[PDB]
């Protein structure tokens, strides 16, 4: 006997669970088959609750479904164990194809440039501009020419907190649970409690502006006008001590990523350096923009940067070659984020652009595929953006931020 | 030392005890209830053999997905299959029943239901009525 | 105007 039904010789067995495992293995598609291959199978999956369990697994492996999830509120259906209310399977099984049809319309609005816009006056003093922001959930904090960090509300808009203390422009800043750490122009850095807003910490070291920082399990690296990095260990808010200054680039260090394996620097004089994060030692420069470089990400095994050439390029940090240009940006490229599916780019013209990755990573792929679209919207440099699989949250010269939302749009 | 496993069929197995407790099982009738031999009444000496090689070969229980001895070790009829999966549930071998289960998973994934009824030798029993409604519902995914 | 990059031309 060459062939068994496993599905139903199990549940013969006793052994339902076991039936429910495999099934548990297949994807939407492959599911919705075996529905059909008899009454048997279905009964399995219907009361094995195969629906709900994929949803859970959906949502721990693929973050666009945990937020999903969260947002439409169907994360309350999900784990607590037993039934209690008891939405039945036959609801997991009619919501899975309405997740999927939300997430398609969701890729449509990014496509098509559908979205929702609010715009914040950050109502500025003398000094008008955003240079820096970060949100989550709860909050957006900023920081701004007239030297103050403004927090706001991220659903009313409204300022809950206005921080003053640097004697110049704040440029760059990054939070988590615990701290706000900011570079103004002034030289300094300065961590702030993220609640209270009290100073913990003022680093004295870069003698001209702080530009870029950033830290992460415990390290912090910063870079400065002066053309020196810093790097920190960073034990607590308090215990901040200076383990190695990195000198190499013959212009400003305009920003600097990093994590385990490597530090990256990138510079007015046109070059990306990578440097051993454990060592401190230069590794290798990766050269080939035209002009300085204003901009730049790091995650895996890619550098993505953009340039005062007004291009945007991809690198493998290893063997330090371009994989792509990107052209379209009239102007200087000034900031720029991205994800597994996009390149978010923002230029001094004001205009942002979406880039497909995945294709632009794609050699075959024409240049004239690769910009999915231009938003325009700043009537100002745009200074800074952040993103995710539903909003951008750009800041800008023109004094304001603006949420791009491609979720709930009108 | 070495510990004696009883096939269903009589024939015994002198087993590595460390080897022999993968299987939680085994290693409950040995240290909570003293059994010398181990008797499987559940599990034949065809399949005990080809349980003590997985274990073996997994000396060190390293199943990531199915790595390229597991696949090779299950390209086996699927009466077979169906046995190991009994015997690693009889002897509590999660990475075998692991293995086992994604194995027939893949025997499952990319098929019509005409396709999946036709590897195992099952009768559509379903109403020309009851399929259509099923069809219409599921067609969102092609 | 812009503090936050510099070039070195
Ligand atoms: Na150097």
């Amino acid at each position: 006997m060459l062939q068994r039904d496993f599905i139903t010789a199990l549940p013969e067995q006793g052994l339902d669970h076991i039936a429910e495992n495999i099934l548990s293995y297949l994807d939407a598609r492959s599911l919705c088959a075996a529905e059909l291959v008899c009454k048997e199978w279905q009964r399995v999956i219907s009361e094995g609750m195969l629906w709900k369990k994929l949803i859970e697994r959906m949502v721990r492996t693929d973050p666009l479904w945990k937020g999903l999830s969260e947002r439409r509120g169907w994360d309350q259906y999900l784990f607590k164990n037993r039934p209690t209310d008891g939405p039945p399977n036959s609801f997991y099984r009619s919501l899975y194809p309405k997740i999927i049809q939300d997430i398609e319309t969701i890729e449509s609005n990014w496509r098509c440039g559908r979205h929702n816009l609010q715009r914040i006056q950050c109502r500025s003093e003398n000094s008008k501009g955003v240079y820096c922001l970060q949100y989550d959930d709860e909050k957006i904090i900023s920081g701004l020419r007239d030297n103050s960090i403004k927090i706001w509300d991220k659903t009313s808009l409204e300022c809950l907190k206005v921080l003053t203390g640097h004697t110049g422009s704040v440029l760059c800043l990054q939070y988590d649970e615990r701290v706000i750490v900011t570079g103004s122009s002034d030289s300094t850095v300065r961590v702030w409690d993220v609640n209270t807003g009290e100073v913990l910490n003022t680093l004295i070291h870069h003698n001209e502006a702080v530009l870029h920082l950033r830290f992460s399990n415990g390290l912090m690296v910063t870079c400065s006008k002066d053309r020196s990095i810093a790097v920190w260990d960073m034990a607590s808010a308090t215990d901040i001590t200076l383990r190695r200054v990195l000198v190499g680039h013959r212009a400003a260090v305009n920003v600097v990523d990093f994590d385990d394996k490597y530090i990256v620097s990138a510079s007015g004089d046109r070059t990306i350096k990578v440097w051993s994060t454990s060592t401190c030692e230069f590794v290798r420069t990766l050269n080939g923009h035209k002009r300085g470089i204003a901009c730049l990400q790091y995650r895996d095994r890619l550098v993505v940067s953009g340039s005062s050439d007004n291009t945007i390029r991809l690198w493998d940090i290893e063997c330090g070659a371009c994989l792509r240009v990107l052209e379209g940006h009239e102007e200087l490229v000034r900031c720029i984020r991205f994800d597994n599916k996009r390149i978010v780019s923002g230029a001094y013209d004001g205009k942002i652009k979406v880039w497909d990755l995945q294709a632009a990573l794609d050699p075959r792929a024409p240049a004239s595929t690769l910009c999915l679209r231009t938003l325009v919207e700043h009537s100002g440099r745009v200074f800074r953006l952040q993103f995710d699989e539903f909003q951008i949250i750009s800041s800008s010269h023109d004094d304001t931020i603006l949420i791009w939302d491609f979720l709930n749009v009108p | 030392p070495s510990i004696k496993l009883q096939s269903s069929d009589g024939e015994i197995f002198e087993v590595d005890v460390e080897i022999a407790k993968q299987s939680v099982t085994i290693k409950t009738m040995l240290e909570d209830l003293g059994m010398d031999p181990v008797p499987l009444p559940n599990v034949n000496a065809a399949i005990l053999k080809k349980v003590i090689q997985w274990c073996t070969h997994h000396k060190d229980d390293p199943p990531d997905d199915i790595p390229v001895w597991d696949q090779e070790f299950l390209k086996v009829d699927q009466g077979t299959l169906f046995e190991l999966i009994l015997a690693a549930n009889y002897l509590d071998i999660k990475g075998l029943l692991d293995v086992t289960c994604k194995t027939v998973a893949n025997m499952i994934k990319g098929k019509t239901p005409e396709e999946i009824r036709k590897t195992f030798n099952i009768k559509n029993d379903f109403t020309e009525e009851e399929e259509a409604q099923v069809r219409k519902e599921n067609q969102w995914c092609e | 105007l812009d503090s936050g990059i510099h070039s070195g031309a």
